């Protein structure tokens, strides 16, 4: 491919981890830990959850 | 009402090509019969049957835009569809690098510029889901782990 400059993750190079806490059929409760390492999907959600905490 | 027609470009080998050209040149019916294109339902796959011999084949994206244009007088010019994909005979894999005229040949690589392509907000909408389902959210950008 064509030399380009290659970006780091992010001015920060820091990754997103997100925790989830949800119910299971019957009774469970089941903690799921999703680490995000694309800067593409981390600027976009980050960007929804500060818009959503000024709508709060 | 009206539907707009949608024209692609088929790419055939080129023997087969040749065979093709000559029964398109003909002109007869006969043609009808020999060439075939089926489609698949993963949509970026198919067969182009020519002459029943059956020949496998892709519907790729390609990195230009181009436009028909019909004429009567060979003076004024109207556009008639816009074509942007191609089915080649013989996603990343979906998408073509290079146009169909010899001077743009690895375009998308050199003549693009790099402009920002975010797809990716469908990820987005699905962490979403993923959220609103959820009881308890915890979240800190990290380093190295």
């Amino acid at each position: 491919t064509a030399s380009v400059t290659s970006l780091n993750s992010s001015a920060t190079g820091r990754c997103l981890k997100i925790y989830r806490t949800f119910r299971d059929e019957e009774g469970k409760e089941y903690v799921r830990c999703e680490t995000v390492r694309k800067p593409a999907v981390i600027d976009a959600y980050v960007r929804i959850r500060t818009t959503k905490d000024e709508e709060f | 009402p009206h539907e707009l027609e949608s024209q692609f470009i088929l790419r055939l080998p080129p023997e087969y090509a040749s065979t093709v050209r000559r029964a398109v040149q003909s002109g007869h019916v006969n043609l009808k019969d020999r060439l075939t294109i089926e489609l698949h339902p993963d949509g970026r796959h198919g067969i182009v049957r020519v002459d029943r011999v059956p020949l496998a084949s892709k519907l790729v994206d390609l990195p230009c835009v181009m436009e028909s244009l019909k004429t009567i007088d060979k003076k004024t010019f109207y556009k008639t569809a816009d074509i942007c994909q191609m089915l080649v005979s013989t996603e990343k894999k979906f998408i073509w690098n290079h146009g169909i005229t010899l001077p743009l040949k690895n375009v998308r690589k050199r003549r693009f510029r790099k402009t920002a392509k975010k797809d990716v907000e469908k990820e987005v909408k699905r962490l979403l889901s993923t959220d609103a389902e959820a009881v308890s959210t915890r979240w800190e950008i990290i380093a190295e782990d």
